RNA sequence: GCGACUGUUUAUUAAAAACACAGGACUCUGCUAAGUGGUAACACGAUGUAUAGAGUCUGACACCUGCCCGGUGCUGGAAAG
RNA sequence: CGAAACCGAUCGAUCUAGCCAUGAGCAGGUUGAAGAGAGCUCUACAGGCCUUGGAGGACCGAACCCACGUAUGUGGCAAAA
RNA sequence: UCCAUGGAUCUCCGAUCGGGAAACCGUAUCCAAGCUCCGUGGCUAGUCUGCGCUCUUUGGACUUUGAAAACUUAGCGAACU
């Protein structure tokens, strides 16, 4: 069995953040839950990552592009 | 047996019976949990209606019978909670366990069970907290803000520790004075 | 008696006979000795010190000889900004769009106030969550309460706030929570610090005797 | 009074070193190869628990690796300790204690010794060896060991099988180090 | 003759050569010790630490304690099957 | 009409077995361990004699504790004197 | 005398303010409000005001649910035969 997370941040071998990946249970209940490394795929949380990510991406694609 | 009857007895003595109305009290008849739990240690953790069984061992040439017992699968494990920001130390089976994993969380776990899957008055105080606090939470916003002000805030927040580290060993050294 | 023991060092214990709490015989042939009195005995010494042996003495709860030791050594302008990039509102956090409350008495509020005290919250006790700031977390933000009129912008250094990268705390109990829900419901000339220690083999009265900490 | 104590042992410290301060307590990290010690700590601010009877010492055989000593026990087994663990130089006292001898029945019980009943002349209904007539023990050519009175044996190197595998995971833990 | 001794024992037909005993040996236990009681928590062991704790047999003191591991137990062992 | 027994739940350590806490008791008379100290003896320690001392599951023997022998009693004074 | 209705008095345990060898012991609960009497302090001294407790009225603070034969629904569940 596998579940479905959201990175917030980059994990070198799962992948780029604002991703939707597949983790062991005892891996995301017992390390990436409490440090805040990846929230559940549900839809609220969903949701907040991708706006948050898009305000704060919105200055660094404006900074990185120009 | 009529757990219902004897958790709403108990409401209602903490909350007064002139307070509800019927409808009120038709509606209430539908939340207190009418769960069959016996065992006292179900009462103190979050099982997720598993309780014990008790049967028969059969042997295997004579077939005698003699009784025994099964016993849910409780482990003590501390679950992280998104709006207390810390753990919660809980008795769980891993039937909750694997019900939380599907749920998202404790939390998540805790607002989408109904109140009469919460089996335990506990549980329904533990819904109760966390619903409060999810409604406190869903009327607060956040602003963020630009770089420029990223690095003016920063050098604010430099100038007033310095300042306060200062301050406090210049205090230190003139009380020793 | 010839030489009483310290009276700051001495407790006094009864005798079990091998019977545990219940009553019953544990360990056998064992009761009926002589009466005793237990010597309390420093076995840890942790405390880096410097001592003069002045007795060696008798113990009758141990096989070892115990040695009295006394020991001889141990307002500016902040940077108010009014741009802000981007709103933020945790309104689908519940799970369910509802109104506020300040009117019919409701489940929620009968739930409310039968687990409540006997007789806003987000600080003193538990603060901001973090997951709030999860989508990009080394941003400064400013929570605030949302208004139904348009709220102003000015934002002082107070109002400001940032986890550092120290944080990416203390832990609640499941059953033990509501009661704490509930209320919580060199000294002078005449002095000299003593100790009791297991004497080794060849030390006698007026010796040293060191305790060393890490270097 | 004081200060001349101190700085008499200030003048000692350079005939003496760490291996000739009996009585002193220090961290078995800054000991010796060859030390003779006693009242070792298994965890590091804990208290005394190894070497405390009459007599008894311990010897260090290997030096720090990895934070780690070895010592070997008054029983003949080695084992490592953390080196962060305390210990005393030297031996405890009275030295004696093993060699005195009694001469009477009362001196055991002075001591709170009651009176020990042998199995053998004991009833079926007390004793795996009770029962007989004449003195017997009570199994024969195909009989068993000698048994404890809840029949366990305590002959030809019997351990139970819990005593067994902890001390070969603690073996096999220890060879890895 | 028997037991080394002072002791203890079948209240109410047996007080003894029986039990105990100081002394001797063997096996287990590295400390959250082994062992014991409880479903468990826990308690005794012990505010003890192998010169210590538990179990078994013999029974002061003197001189001694021979041969057998095939059997019943107990215990150690890299693999193949 | 009639068993010896089997099972469930409670009552019993005011008798008796062991232990824990706090109190009390042992007339009188003997024997003389260790230790200690004067005159002899040793190069000197050490040793012998004498004096002192008062140990002991020590001796004799009442109160106290026990019950070894015989006689009486046998619906007894007494379901154990 | 008696009857009907309404009143006044109405000890204690069980038992619940705390302790407890049931029928006993110890107990002014606590804090705001406004009223007669009381005593004391201070003013330029007249329908002058400001400080207290005791006891009284009205609220609110802590908790005291509580018994009971059979029926009902659940948990665990024998052995004789
Ligand atoms: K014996
Ligand atoms: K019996
Ligand atoms: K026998
Ligand atoms: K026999
Ligand atoms: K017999
Ligand atoms: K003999
Ligand atoms: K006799
Ligand atoms: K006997
Ligand atoms: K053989
Ligand atoms: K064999
Ligand atoms: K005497
Ligand atoms: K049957
Ligand atoms: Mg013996
Ligand atoms: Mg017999
Ligand atoms: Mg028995
Ligand atoms: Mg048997
Ligand atoms: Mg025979
Ligand atoms: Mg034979
Ligand atoms: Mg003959
Ligand atoms: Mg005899
Ligand atoms: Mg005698
Ligand atoms: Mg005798
Ligand atoms: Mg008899
Ligand atoms: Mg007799
Ligand atoms: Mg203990
Ligand atoms: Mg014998
Ligand atoms: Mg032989
Ligand atoms: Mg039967
Ligand atoms: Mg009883
Ligand atoms: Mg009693
Ligand atoms: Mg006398
Ligand atoms: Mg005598
Ligand atoms: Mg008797
Ligand atoms: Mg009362
Ligand atoms: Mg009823």
């Amino acid at each position: 069995r596998k579940l479905e997370v959201i990175l917030t941040t980059g994990i070198e071998k799962l992948g780029k953040g604002g991703e939707t990946v597949k983790v062991a249970p005892g891996y995301f209940r017992n390390h990436l839950m409490p440090k805040l490394l990846a929230v559940p795929n549900i839809d609220k949380y969903a949701h907040l990552i991708r706006e948050q990510r898009k305000m704060r991406n919105y200055e660094e694609v404006k900074e990185e592009v120009k | 047996a009529f757990r219902g009857k004897e958790m709403m007895k108990k409401l209602v003595k903490k909350v007064g019976a002139e307070n509800i109305t019927p409808e009120l009290k038709e509606k209430l008849k539908a939340c207190v949990p009418d769960t069959k739990v016996v065992m006292g240690r179900a009462k103190r953790g979050l099982y997720a209606g598993r309780h014990i069984q008790y049967g028969n061992r059969v042997s295997e040439d004579g077939g005698n019978k003699s009784r025994r017992c099964w016993k849910p699968n409780v482990q003590e494990k501390r679950l992280f909670s998104y709006i207390f920001d810390s753990h919660i130390k809980v008795k769980v089976t891993t039937h909750a366990l694997r019900c939380i994993d599907k749920a998202g969380g404790i939390d998540e776990y805790l607002l989408k069970t109904p109140y009469q899957k919460m089996d335990t008055e506990m549980g329904l105080y533990w819904k109760t907290k966390v619903e409060a606090r999810y409604a406190e939470l869903g009327q607060m916003e956040v602003a963020f803000f630009n770089p420029e002000d990223e690095a003016k805030l920063e050098q604010g927040f430099k100038d007033l520790n310095i300042a306060k580290k200062d301050a406090r060993r210049e205090a230190r050294r003139t009380f020793r004075k | 008696g010839r030489a009483r023991a310290l009276r700051q060092f001495t407790l006094s214990t009864g005798k079990s006979a091998g019977r545990n709490s219940s009553g019953r015989i544990t360990v056998f042939h064992r009761g009926g000795g002589s009466k005793r009195l237990l010597r309390r005995i420093d076995l840890k010494r942790s405390t880096s010190s410097m001592g003069i042996v002045e007795s060696i003495e008798y113990d009758p709860n141990r096989s070892s000889q115990i040695a009295l030791v006394r020991w001889i050594k141990g307002k500016i302008l902040e940077p108010t900004t009014n741009t802000i990039s981007g709103l933020f509102s945790f309104s689908f956090l519940p799970g369910k769009v509802d109104k506020r409350k300040v009117t019919k008495t409701l489940v929620k509020d009968v739930f409310f106030s039968a687990f409540s005290s006997p007789k806003l919250a987000f600080a003193s006790s538990f603060d901001f969550p973090r997951i709030p700031v999860a989508g990009v977390s080394t941003a400064f933000f400013a929570p605030r309460m949302r208004q139904k009129v348009r709220g102003k912008s000015t934002f002082s250094l107070y109002e400001v706030q940032k986890w550092r990268t120290h944080s990416i705390k203390a832990g609640l109990s499941w059953q033990s929570f509501r009661r704490q829900d509930t209320l919580g419901l060199a000294c002078k000339v005449d002095r000299a610090p003593v100790t009791y220690i297991i004497a080794s083999h060849q030390l006698e009265a007026g010796k040293m005797v060191m305790n060393c900490d890490w270097s | 009074q004081n200060k001349t104590l101190v700085a008499e042992m200030e003048e000692k410290m350079l005939h003496m070193d760490i291996n000739s301060m009996i009585g002193s307590s220090m961290p078995l990290g800054m000991m010796r190869i060859g030390t003779i010690i006693h009242n070792i700590e298994m965890n590091p601010g804990q208290g005394a628990k190894l070497v405390r009877a009459a007599g008894t010492n311990a010897k260090i055989l290997k030096e720090p690796a990895s934070g780690k000593c070895l010592i070997k026990l008054p029983s003949g087994d080695t084992r490592w300790i953390n080196a962060r663990c305390r210990a005393t130089i030297g031996t405890v006292s009275n030295p004696s204690h093993g060699v005195k001898k009694l001469y009477k029945a009362g001196q055991s019980r002075w001591l709170g010794i009651r009176p020990k009943v042998r199995g053998v002349a004991m009833n079926p209904c007390d004793h795996p060896h009770g029962g007989g007539e004449g003195k017997s023990k009570s199994s024969g050519s195909r009989g068993r060991t000698s048994v404890s009175p809840w029949g366990k044996p305590c002959k030809g190197g019997y351990k139970s099988a819990s005593v067994k595998k902890k001390k070969k995971r603690l073996a096999a833990r220890e060879a890895k180090m």
